[PDB]
């Protein structure tokens, strides 16, 4: 959404003790921005973009 | 061309598929069933770049020390003995101080605040950099993002390498300590050449 | 009368050569002082991390102790003739103690006449290269008073570092404040060392060239 | 005339020594710039992020 300014992605796994939090600013709703956010955290979860 | 990668259907116009997933180029030769492509991370390129950077720095420090090489004379007679060289010049002092100041990073988001954690440390007496391969390899394997954002950083104004490059470029480009040094010493050379011509004229007049 | 005036200029020239050798040794020792100070700054920045184990801080403390050992060894360096370059006016007296590091040489700065016309402080007191703080540098916010000696700065640093500060919020805060003030004190000390090199460097570069030019002018005036 | 030329050479001895020192300084600056540019090449080779 355009209105929100702070965003969090919470990922819970059975093997992971404390759920992972991914932080997104206001201007990072772009798909490339989400990929970079999820990759840069280096939590073991890899995000990618596939053009069908 | 029609293929299927991890349950996603891909259709292309050629036998070189490149954007599924982005960053993998596949060359198709014949129809295949359930092939496996494994991509694993390698850190050889980064370690080679770091090693070459350290070697270049060590060579630079050797040259800098040679320009300051001095030989003490026990009785007190004065001779060349390579003692003079470039002693007392503020240029070498400024260059070394700037580089060593840049060794301490500013505004690094990573936990590491210096180059010791990555594994490059300097002997106190020698003042030259040396690395430990095992710790460096382990750090590259575990936290590559932290090392990248420490050394490369944002690539513009944050990180050890970019700050070193910025200050070195400032020195070399114009009015920088080494470039201003070259300009000022060239003006000094012109004045000294005029002085040598004047000395030749004085020799002619006296003789 | 050529021989006598030439001998006078030659004895001033011998004083100049001894001064140049002394200040060249000063340049070498001060360069090794600069390399050590930079290593100490790197070590303190490593210690600047918020969280560390007891082993890490103990290793940092022993490395800093080694750095101080090298630094005083350079400060207590003996010249080839057996004198101490940084002793001051009296060469025979030891410049610094191994433990306290106090200045035992002549307080009055040694005055060597490079020429009859020009007289200045050629040799510097051994204190100045550790025991002087410039005013142009930014003051340390923690305290108005800044202890002059370079030794006592990093000694206070190791004093804060050696004591296990974990477990008490007030003690962690005091350790952090001590580390902050000691690192900015290291920066101020490095500024002082750089200024000392600039003054000494001019003496053995532009002033030494000035001495050579004055000798040439005296030769021309005699001629 | 030989004594006058000898005295002129004696006066030039600081001057010619300074000339040789200036030539040595220029060669030192050339070598230092070569080493500094080699180091700049190595640094910029490190500055690329795709290695990580």
């Amino acid at each position: 959404d355009t209105s929100v300014t702070s965003r969090t992605i919470k990922i819970e796994q059975p093997g992971r003790k404390e759920p992972l939090e991914i932080k997104l600013d206001k201007g990072d709703t772009s798909m490339e921005a989400i990929r970079d956010a999820i990759n840069d955290a280096d939590s073991g979860i890899a995000a990618s973009i596939v053009k069908v | 061309a029609k293929l299927n990668v991890n349950g996603i259907d891909i259709e292309r116009q050629s036998n070189t598929v490149t954007d599924a997933p982005q960053g993998i180029t596949l060359t198709l030769t014949k129809k295949v069933t359930d092939a496996t492509v494994t991509v694993t991370k390698d850190d050889t390129k980064a370690k080679e770049a770091i090693k070459s950077w350290v070697d270049a720095y060590n060579s630079l420090v050797d040259t800098f020390s040679s320009l300051t090489k001095y030989t003490a004379v026990e009785p007190g007679e004065e001779a060349s003995d390579k003692n003079g060289a470039l002693l007392g010049d503020s240029v070498v002092r400024t260059i070394q101080t700037g580089i060593r100041a840049q060794f301490a990073n500013s505004g690094s988001n990573s936990a590491f605040k210096t180059m010791a954690e990555i594994g490059i440390t300097q002997d106190g007496t020698s003042g030259k950099l040396k690395i430990d391969d095992d710790k460096l390899t382990k750090v590259l394997k575990d936290n590559t993002a932290a090392a990248r954002e420490l050394l490369v950083g944002d690539g513009k104004e944050t990180g050890i390498t970019t700050k070193i490059a910025t200050e070195v470029k400032s020195y070399l480009a114009d009015d920088g300590i080494i470039d201003n040094a070259q300009d000022n010493v060239n003006a000094t050379l012109k004045s000294l050449t005029k002085q040598y011509l004047s000395v030749s004229n004085s020799i002619d007049e006296t003789v | 009368v050529l021989s006598q005036a030439q001998a006078q200029n030659s004895q001033y020239a011998l004083a100049r050569t001894f001064a140049t050798q002394k200040v060249s040794l000063e340049e070498s020792v001060l360069s090794q002082v600069t390399t050590a100070i930079q290593t100490a700054q790197e070590k303190i920045v490593y210690a600047g991390n918020g969280t560390l184990s007891d082993d890490d801080r103990a290793s940092l403390a022993t490395d800093l102790q080694g750095i101080r050992d090298q630094l005083m060894n350079l400060a207590n360096s003996t010249d080839g003739n057996g004198r101490y370059i940084f002793a001051g006016y009296k060469t025979e007296a030891a410049p610094f103690d191994q433990a306290t590091g106090g200045y035992h040489g002549g307080e009055k700065s040694v005055t060597q006449q490079v020429d009859s016309a020009r007289t200045m402080v050629i040799g510097h007191t051994g204190a100045q290269i550790f025991n002087s703080i410039t005013s142009n540098a930014v003051p340390e916010p923690d305290g108005s008073d800044s202890e002059k000696n370079l030794f006592v700065m990093l000694d206070t640093a190791i004093a804060a570092l050696k004591t296990p500060v974990e477990g008490n919020n007030v003690e962690k805060e005091k350790a952090a404040a001590a580390i902050d003030k000691t690192n900015r004190g290291l920066k101020n000390s490095l500024n002082n060392v750089l200024t000392v090199r600039a003054e000494l460097g001019t003496q053995l570069s532009e002033l030494s060239t000035l001495d050579s030019l004055g000798s040439d002018r005296a030769l021309g005036q005699k001629l | 005339l030989t004594d006058l030329t000898k005295n002129e050479k004696g006066r030039l001895t600081p001057i010619t020594k300074q000339q040789s020192a200036n030539s040595a300084k220029l060669t030192a600056y050339g070598t230092l710039k070569s080493a500094l540019e080699k180091f700049q090449t190595a640094n910029t080779a490190l500055n690329k992020a795709d290695l990580f």
